[PDB]
Parts: structure tokens; C-alpha cells; sequence
């Protein structure tokens, strides 16, 4: 497998019997989600499940709208 | 460090671009529409391109079909806790995508589990249009697949979420590798600042790639998986073949080795794979111990190196290294440290990126100049002097001035 | 890269202040009793300063109020599911914010969404002491601005956990600014070694700011966001107006332009915003390609640019690289190679931080060693030989030493 | 929008057309949480959901405590 | 910066170590059968090495005893709510360790709170083979602790998954430290690149430690907390004690102080622990602001400091700092500028990886040189030129050439 | 406690009197999570409370099964 050689003369030594594997492209794949378009959150209930659900939701919600604000600035690394 | 001489890319410029097709007419619809009796199809885009599209959660299905069927009379008091439960569960994938981004501008490396699953990822690669072997190879090492991709957020529009994936393409696999260490090479005096130091300047990755040497001088941004290294070649050199010849002959005149020069001699150690490197100077007390011995060897001062087998430790001054236990066979290939050579009066002692030609080439014009004063020097000894101002005339005899009037 | 002429600040002393101020007498009753009817309030602290108060949590009153009121008759045992997870929901965002910065030493960079979400930190943005455009420009801009922000864990007494949110101000805006991308400026030359080479390394983004310029080295501490550019002047250098004219002449006297020599001439590639620079020297062989045509244009030896229109691939080497698809104009401005101008014999090549007049200042010292010492070999050919040491007098006829008798 | 100049003499490139958003300041603002001081976990309450109550309230126990340790190192970043 | 000169370790090579170890047949076996009637023992293994075994979450007994007695005689219908959230509170743990290891390949760096509690890290500091001092430092500064940990993943086999947590060791404890700031010293003149520079690169952490000093010369890699410096060996360099003396006299023979040279002449900030170091050159206004005061101090070109004491904010150009509100005394020692003393002539104005004592020996070489051609130049002078080329003999009488005829 | 002194001939600054801590060894423990070794998930129930524990065995046995892919790969850093 792995040795070893050290040369006294340039104070260096270098290791052989690795294999490679290098990136040499990239291949894009898309990820999807299917979201639900809901507005009417009207709902007289004050069950306690209810509420829970109500709140779930309203995660749901933020997390869209917070996907959308960030889509209102183009994707950039730097 | 030769990582100044890298070039500079864009890492998800790909996988922008994809973005940016996606925002065109129609695309989102068609992925839609494709992703309906299915979770996972190809879709060739506007553009040409056949890319594989993934629907990893729905919901639209689960949010309209179960849930939400609850009779608003006022009431909407249909539930059970189950599906309370149930639709946390589903929508904390969301949420922690959400979460990702937002604190990532859009953009994550590695792929986090919530961004892809591993059995999501190992379809994406049994479906991915490459090799057999390099199935395998992303198979095997998904946690090096996903340190090696970035998720970059798309489009969110038509009751869809899309964010492109951007996997990495091993066009390379099973050539030959090795790393190379370096470790300054001083002269052993125990005085300081009376030393002159030299020090090979290309360590890094090495891999043979069409008929090339890669190089990857920042190692760090290579992942090492027992006998398997994985690189970028975004942060490679492509170099000749003969820059091997560096490690047989440092003085081979068909490649020119990098080096560089300094008058600080300092103590320090490099853990290699099999062994360890100790460049001990001045009075610093550098030993190799083993852990059920103590202290096996003393080094003296100059590069000396100790293999793994029977040695656990190696301490330089107050700093205490953990070889790496790793098998294998090391060799010790003696040879007269190449610094002994260099006269320190013309060493050129400050060259940070240099080579040995160049450190060569300024050390025959300093001693160029030491030739061309002296022979300056010499050749005006040949001349003669100036005869005594005393108004009378001299004539020169064998070496020295005499009167004229002693040959009248 | 400019990046070690950069100066050292204290990113979050700021921060410190108000927490070692939030610790004096009675400054966290204030903020609690400011914080009883509402959940953001203002509040002047002991010295002088109004700082913005947020209440986003409140344990106290949901263990008090609700649960907490069971009857502990030997039963404590009044309770519903629902509390229990809805208790599970509100402590979580304590739990997160108590591992984060368990694992941050009490202070977080970005600000996560369990430290701020993003309707308080709206809410802050819409409140805070500054122009609508500064407040238009953060609420855009969220995710920029919790990755310039750091979260300080201050103090927890008197029933109140308190930490400062340390926000950015960004007092220039809208001001033009431009980016400077350099590749290496080698000869052309075939052989390995027997190059000289040249580098502008003042790369970086610049931009206007109070009648100078900001230049920022460390080009990946700014972020972009289509056609703005965030950047933090703690991480600047400022400069005149006419560091724009080494973009225009690198030789104009009005600025040094700074550059690096060196005799390593290696193949790369830069991407620039609308193009990419190609670096090709030696036997490297560097390609423009086109996803729908294929290689479209080799380069040859030197350095030259390709526009993103049209070109998709820039493979140099074993190096391939994609090009941005940003829309935009990109304009070849025609020149000789500087590199042309520098004889190499009296070229340094070791110029690692240097610039035009010091590089010009060299080789002038170079020179003007060359021409004493030719100015001294020249006079010296102006004197006389010694006549022979023969024990007869000589006299000087025309060049030549003729014997006296003969003139008697 | 965006322009980019390449030089050839120099090797360089300029691209211009971006507009500045420069961090020049900073603004402190204090975040708190309002929280309860407990001490009587006192329950002879086998119920399931009483263990439940009792785990999670350690849990805010914990970290309340974990919180003030944390506190007795002051804040400095290096 | 001098973290070029450190040396190359292998951080987790002791904790991979013990991974092979527990490998080895019977390893796993001797820890399952010593975790049976306690979460905590002490196990030696087959290399002679003891090592402390915690079991943190027990899976197998709460899946085995409570859950799965369901009766499935095609049912397996026997469940409560609360053992479904019991289930997923104790295996979120699994989950989110496991998500933790497939984002960093098996290597951890801080150990997180999933991996390890705050509880089980103090009880595994309180049985470490370490002293009371040690415990109580590692108590007290559990954050840091994490900081310097490493979590490996070992091995997953015969019911047991386990994974070593690799844990600092803190030998040099309460020894002296102190800390050195360094900033640019030019010439204060108006002009662009008229200006010899020179900087001190000794800057970082030093640390006594048996008879020597550690210097830390990225001193970000040191954590403070309070008065305490918390600092990794193999990030240091191993000095004598003289090295002090560079901070009383810079021309100390004893110790060869390390500094750089340069002549761009640019303005920066250094912010110190209880003040800060202007650096203003050319035309820019740097200036010394008060918050309840403004503008209190304008620095003159050249480098100045001033104390945290009345001072809250230092402007150099269109950068703006804040200085630390540590509390402590500050001296202000007087001296010539040492930048003052070089002839600009004959310095060597780019010496990246210097010293005083090489820049004293190339102004040596330098003027040399000088004094070697002036020599030259002063004794070619005391020679004679040719006499007249007209078909005559001359003759030398004084300091000029007349006719022999003359004298006959 | 802290003091500081500035040498205005080299243009530096020295801040003394900080207490050392320096990371001089590695002190290694194992830590264990003992598992279950489940095959039959045999179950023909329809009750949601049935599917939500199938739902979070399945995410215990997937977690198992991708910490085994990863002990394939023995552990290095780099």
C-alpha cells in the first residue's frame, strides 16, 4: 500500500501508493419542493390542536415568505 | 506555500447558470408537470441540457389532502394529534432548509442531510449519466460527495421550491498520487542568526493526469479516504512530468526545483504519513519517545527523519506531535544536506519564492562582481607611478624613477 | 493579494461596551421594567447611550401562568398533551440558543434565526436611528446583514437573559465601485525557467468614499448581490482618487503602481465578472469552449481574454473552468505586454510586495553598476605600461618605450 | 449595468457598474428573553406526561445553569 | 506573520490511535461488558493503555424493554402518545450525532453538546488522571475546552456505536504571557513611494514555558478569557528567553529581532488590549474620537498611541475602529523612530522575511561596494597618461610631458 | 491585572500580564451509544400512533445504517 521515502540531502520526504479521484466537472440537479398556496387562515376555534395547528402553519408561511424575500436577491458567492 | 500561484474560478457559476435557465418561461411548469406520477425524472431544459430533478416533499399534498378538511362552520375543530405531530414532522424539513439559507445567502457547502438525504443522493448518483466506477467511487464516500457540493436556492414560484444541487464529476480516478513534505534545511551552527537555511517550497498533492502532474499545493483542500485522495483541480497546478525529478536529483537541470531562502533557524517537525521530519537547530532539544519506552532517540542538530514503527512521539522544544500510527514501509535514503554547498558570504539569504537556477544564477553575479573588481585590481597594479614633482626631468630605469642627468 | 498591509480592529468592542454596561447597577432593571407593557422598547443606559430593547421570549410568564398551577396535592398531575409540546416549542429557542453558544464562546457569527428571526430583525431594522434608504437597503438585504452582525451573550440575572445583537450601519451607499482582477505577465518563451514574469497585485474591490477610494484586498470578505457590493471597512485600505490611473497607465508618475516579479511562469486562468483572463505559458495547452460547439478557440502563449458571450468553458491545463453568464458589455482594450519593455539580465525577479518605480530604481542601480565599472575600464586604457626591467633607462616615443642611447 | 475593460499590456481587468453598501458603523441593540426562577421540581407524579413536564423543565434547567457558567467567563473573541 | 515558520502536526493522531485500538478483537466486547452496571468505568485496553468509557444513551434498553411488547398478533397496536414523543426525544440524540458525522466526514471540531452534554463533560473532566488545578481550569472554561476537542468516529459493531472524544491537556498552566502588537513605521514625508518603511513581524502570543518562550504567531488560534491565554503548542515556535529583549532594545546583540521592509507608506490601526497604534502617513487625517466629546485628538504622520482611557474611537481614513474598554494601566514609552536612522539610499527596501542584523549586513555589503569603487576610482588618479603621439621622445619633469630635446 | 506599554522607536505594543493555558497533550475517551439490533418491522397496523413509531424506527435504522457506510471508510483528516 502506502511508503515512504526520506531524502537527507533536501530535508523532504514523499509518500506513494495513494489513488486519485478528482473533480473534473460538475453536474447540476434540481431539487424541488411542492408547496401549497393557502390564504384563509379563518378558523373560530380555540382548541388547544387547533392552535398548535395554527401555528404550524404559520411556520409554513414564514418559511415561504422568507424563501421569497431571499429570492428577491439573485444567488452570488463571494 | 505555492498557493499565490493558483488561478481563480467560480464555484458555482454552473450551477447559476442552471438557475438562470430555470427562471424562463415555462421551465418551472415543465419540471412541475414532470415531477407528477413520479419523484425523480429527467427534463431537458430551454437550453439543451438534460438534467435529473428530484421531488423530495410535498406539501401541497399533504397540507390540502390530509389536513384542511375540517368544516369551517365556525369550528374547523377537526383534528388529532397525530397529525399535529405528523405535519411537524413533514414541515421541519422546510423549516431547516429556510434556516440553512438564510444564514448562507442562498448558498451551503457541504450539502447538509436536510438539503439531500443520503438515499435521495445515492439515486441522484445511480441515475447520474457516469461510469459504473465512479458510482462506486461517489458510493462509497457520500460524506466526501457532499463536502465537495454546493446547494444553490433557485426559484420559488407555481407551488414549487426548487434549489439545483451541484455535484462534483471524478473525471480522474486511479491514477497514482503521492504527497510531497518539506521541512527547512539550515546549517547546524548553535549561534543564532549565523546560519544560512534552505527550504524546498513545493509540498502538496501530486497525481499523474493526462500525461501531467496536478498539483495541489494548499493539501488541505484535499480529503484523504485510506489509500484514495480526493482534489479539486480548481486548486491544481498542471506541471510537467519531470518535476518528479525534483525528489531524485534536486540540481536536474530539465526541471528548475522550487526553493527558498532565509537566515532563521528555527526548530519544528512535520508529521508525514509513515513518519515524522525533525529539523532541530541552535540549542532547542528535540527527541522521539515511545510510549511504553519514554525517550528512545536524542536528534542532533540539522533534518533527520524516524519512521512510525517504535515511535509514538516527537517532541522540538515545548511542542509535543503524535505521529500517525498508519502502516507501511519508509526508507531512509542518505545524502549530504545540499545547504553545505552554499557559501554563506554570496548566499542570497532573502529569496521568498525562488528556484535553484535563480538562487544559482544570483550567486554567479555576486561572484562575477568579486571577479571583475579583482581583475579591475589587478590589472591597474601593472601602471606606473607618478615621477617626483621637483622641476627636474626623470627618466624610469628598470622600475623606478632616476634622474635624467645621470645618463648625461 | 495586499491583505497583510491591512490594519487590526476589535470586531465586537463595541458590543462589549454595552454588555459590560448592561452589568452596573440597576441597568437590568430598567431594561426590565421598560420591557413590561411591550416588547421593544427604548432605553437610556447610565452612560447616555439609547439603545433598542427587544422582549422575543417569555418563559417566565407561560411556566407561571400556564402549567405551574397543578395542584401538587401529591399529584401535580394536571396536564394536557398539547402544553406539553406546546412548552417543547417555546423552550426550543432557548435550547438552540444555549448550544450555539455553548459552541461559539457567547459569541455567534452570523446571527442565526433562533437569535433573531427575521420579523424581529425587521422590526429592529424599521426602529433603528437611520435613513429610510439605510432601512430600505437592510430589509432587502436580510441574509447580508446577519452575516455582517455578531451576537454577544451579555448577562442573566433577575430573571432576565440578555444578549447584544451587534447590526451593521452602512453609512456609503450607492457610491460606484469596480473590481480589478490580475493574472501573471510571463514571456512567452517555450523553455522552462527561462522566463521573466510580472504581476499586478492590487486586485481587490475598490470603491469611492469621501473623495478616496476604499480598496478592499481580501475581494472574498465582500459580498455581492447582483449589482451591489457589501463590504466592511475594517477590512479596507484607503487611497487616493489616482490609484485609478494604474487602470488606465501603469506607468503614470502620479501613482506607484504596485506589482511582483518572478521567473515561475505557470498556467491559469481568472474569471472575472463578464470574461475570464487566460495566463498560458510553456507547453500548457489552454481552451475556450462552448457547450453547444465545443473548443472554439486555442490560445496561444501569453495572456488573453475571452468574453462570456459565447464562450461557456475555459480548460487550461487539467484546470477546467466555467464562466459567469452575467449579462453585461465587455470591451479588449489593445496593448503591448509590458513585459517586452524589462531586459531580462538586469530584471529582478525576486520582487515579492514591490512596485513601477521600485522595480525602475533597481534596474537603474544595476546599470549604473554596469557603467562605473565600464567608465573604470575605460580610463584605466588611457595609462601607461611599466618599461622593461632591464637596468637601461627607456624613454616614451609615440605608445612605446624606446631606450635612451639611442636619443644620445 | 455591469462593464468589464480588459487591459492587455498589464494582463488586468476592471469591471464596473456595482454600488456600495460599506459597513461604517455599528449598532448595538439588547435581546432578551424573560425567564423563571424554579426550584421546586416536588412531584410524587408518575403520570407519563408528568415525566414528560419534568424532563423538559430539566432541560430549561440546564441551560439556564450551563447559561450563568457561561456567564462566569466574560466575553472576548480572539 | 510568522505562522510560515511553524511546523506540521497531526491533530487527531492519538485519538485515531485509539479508534484502530478499539478495532482489535475483544476491544468492543471488554467495553459492553464494562458499561453493564454503569454509565462510567475505566477500561484498559489490549495496548496497555486505560481510558475513561462513557455510555450516554442506552437505544438498545429503551427499544427492547419499553416499546416492541406490542403483541403483534396482527395488531402490534399497543401505544401511548408519550412513549412516541419518549422515542423521539431519545433518539433525536442519534440524529442529530449522526447528522453531525455525515457533514464532516467522522471528524468533529468543537464537540458539540449532542456528542457530548455539559454534564457528561464535567464528570469526564472530574475522573480525568489530571491535577485538581487542571480540573478546575478545564471546569471553568468548559467553552474553551470544547473549542480544543476533537470527536472521531470509531466503530459500530455488536450493538455499540462508539467514537473517542479527544480531549486537551493542559501541562503549562498559570505562567506568565504577553501579548505584541506591531504596526508599519514609516517615513513621515507627503509624497507617494518617497518613504522607507519598516515593521516589526514578531507580533502574536509569548508564553514562558521551561526555561523558554512559546510564541504564537497567529494569534488567532489563541482564545483569552479574562486574564487567561489559552493556547495550542503545535501552533507555536520554541524560543529563548532573549527574545524579550527585543522589546527593550532592538539592536540587542543577543537576539536577532525579526522585522520587514518595504516603502509603501500606507495608514492603518492596530487595537491593542488597552489602547490603539496609529500609523498616518501621506495626507491621511486620522484622528482620536470621544463619544460624548467627538474629535479629541488629530495624529500627525507617523506612528502614535493612545490609551482606552477617554478615548472610544479611532478614525484612520474612512476606516473607523473601536478600541477595547479593558480596564488596566497604560505606559507610554518615548524614543527616536528607529526608521529615522537607515539612508534610504542604500536600504534594502524589500526584505519580506528580515532581520535587523541581515539588514545591517546588506547596507554593509552595499556600502562596501561604494568604498571598494571610490577606492578604485581615488588610487587610478595617482597614475600617468600617455605622452604625445608626434614621432618625439618625451620626457616626465614634473607632473607633465616635455621634449627631451629640452635637456640636450 | 493588565498592562500595557508602547515603544514608540519600533512603533509596537506589549500587553502583560495574562495567565497561561497551553494545550501540552491529548487525553482520549470512548463514548458509547449501546443499540438495538431490530429486523421485524412486521407490523399490519394502521393506527397513526403504529405509524409514527414505524416512521421513527425507520429514521433510527437509516441513522445506524449511514453511520456503517461511514465506517467504511476509516477516518483521516485533511
Amino acid at each position: 500500500n502506502i511508503t515512504e521515502e526520506f531524502y537527507q540531502s533536501t530535508c523532504s520526504a514523499v509518500s506513494k501508493g495513494y489513488l486519485s479521484a478528482l473533480r473534473t466537472g460538475w453536474y447540476t440537479s434540481v431539487i424541488t419542493i411542492e408547496l401549497s398556496n393557502i390564504k384563509e387562515n379563518k378558523c373560530n376555534g380555540t382548541d388547544a390542536k387547533v392552535k398548535l395547528i395554527k401555528q404550524e402553519l404559520d411556520k409554513y408561511k414564514n418559511a415561504v415568505t422568507e424563501l421569497q424575500l431571499l429570492m428577491q436577491s439573485t444567488p452570488a458567492t463571494n | 506555500f505555492l498557493g499565490f500561484l493558483l488561478g481563480v474560478g467560480s464555484a458555482i457559476a454552473s450551477g447559476v447558470a442552471v438557475c438562470k435557465v430555470l427562471h424562463l418561461e415555462g421551465e418551472v411548469n415543465k419540471i412541475k408537470s414532470a415531477l407528477l406520477s413520479t419523484n425523480k425524472a429527467v427534463v431537458s431544459l430551454s437550453n439543451g441540457v438534460s438534467v435529473l430533478t428530484f421531488k423530495v416533499l410535498d406539501l401541497k399534498n399533504y397540507i390540502d389532502k390530509q389536513l384542511l378538511p375540517i368544516l369551517n362552520k365556525q369550528s374547523c375543530s377537526i383534528s388529532n394529534i397525530e397529525t399535529v405531530i405528523e405535519f411537524q414532522q413533514k414541515n421541519n424539513r422546510l423549516l431547516e432548509i429556510t434556516r440553512e439559507f438564510s444564514v448562507n445567502a442562498g448558498v451551503t457547502t457541504p450539502v447538509s442531510t436536510y438539503m439531500l438525504t443520503n438515499s435521495e443522493l445515492l439515486s441522484l448518483i445511480n441515475d447520474m449519466p457516469i461510469t459504473n466506477d465512479q458510482k462506486k467511487l461517489m458510493s462509497n464516500n457520500v460524506q466526501i460527495v457532499r463536502q465537495q457540493s454546493y446547494s444553490i436556492m433557485c426559484i420559488i414560484k407555481e407551488e414549487v421550491l426548487a434549489y439545483v444541487v451541484q455535484l462534483p464529476l471524478y473525471g480522474v480516478i486511479d491514477t497514482p498520487c503521492w504527497k510531497l513534505h518539506t521541512s527547512p534545511l539550515c546549517t547546524t551552527n548553535t549561534k543564532e542568526g549565523s546560519n544560512i537555511c534552505l527550504t524546498r517550497t513545493d509540498r502538496g498533492w501530486y497525481c499523474d493526469n493526462a500525461g501531467s502532474v496536478s498539483f495541489f499545493p494548499q493539501a488541505e483542500t484535499c480529503k484523504v479516504q485510506s489509500n484514495r485522495v480526493f482534489c479539486d483541480t480548481m486548486n491544481s497546478l498542471t506541471l510537467p512530468s519531470e518535476v518528479n525529478l525534483c525528489n531524485v536529483d534536486i540540481f536536474n537541470p530539465k526541471y528548475d526545483c522550487k526553493i527558498m531562502t532565509s537566515k532563521t533557524d528555527v526548530s519544528s517537525s512535520v508529521i508525514t504519513s509513515l513518519g515524522a521530519i525533525v529539523s532541530c537547530y541552535g540549542k532547542t532539544k528535540c527527541t522521539a519517545s515511545n510510549k511504553n519506552r519514554g525517550i528512545i532517540k536524542t536528534f542532533s542538530n540539522g533534518c533527520d527523519y524516524v519512521s512510525n514503527k517504535g515511535v509514538d512521539t516527537v517532541s522540538v522544544g515545548n511542542t509535543l506531535y503524535y505521529v500517525n500510527k498508519q502502516e507501511g514501509k519508509s526508507l531512509y535514503v542518505k545524502g549530504e544536506p545540499i545547504i553545505n554547498f552554499y557559501d554563506p558570504l554570496v548566499f542570497p539569504s532573502d529569496e521568498f519564492d525562488a528556484s535553484i537556477s535563480q538562487v544559482n544564477e544570483k550567486i554567479n553575479q555576486s561572484l562575477a562582481f568579486i571577479r571583475k573588481s579583482d581583475e579591475l585590481l589587478s590589472a591597474i597594479g601593472g601602471y606606473i607611478p607618478e615621477a617626483p614633482r621637483d622641476g627636474q626631468a626623470y627618466v624610469r630605469k628598470d622600475g623606478e624613477w632616476v634622474l635624467l642627468s645621470t645618463f648625461l
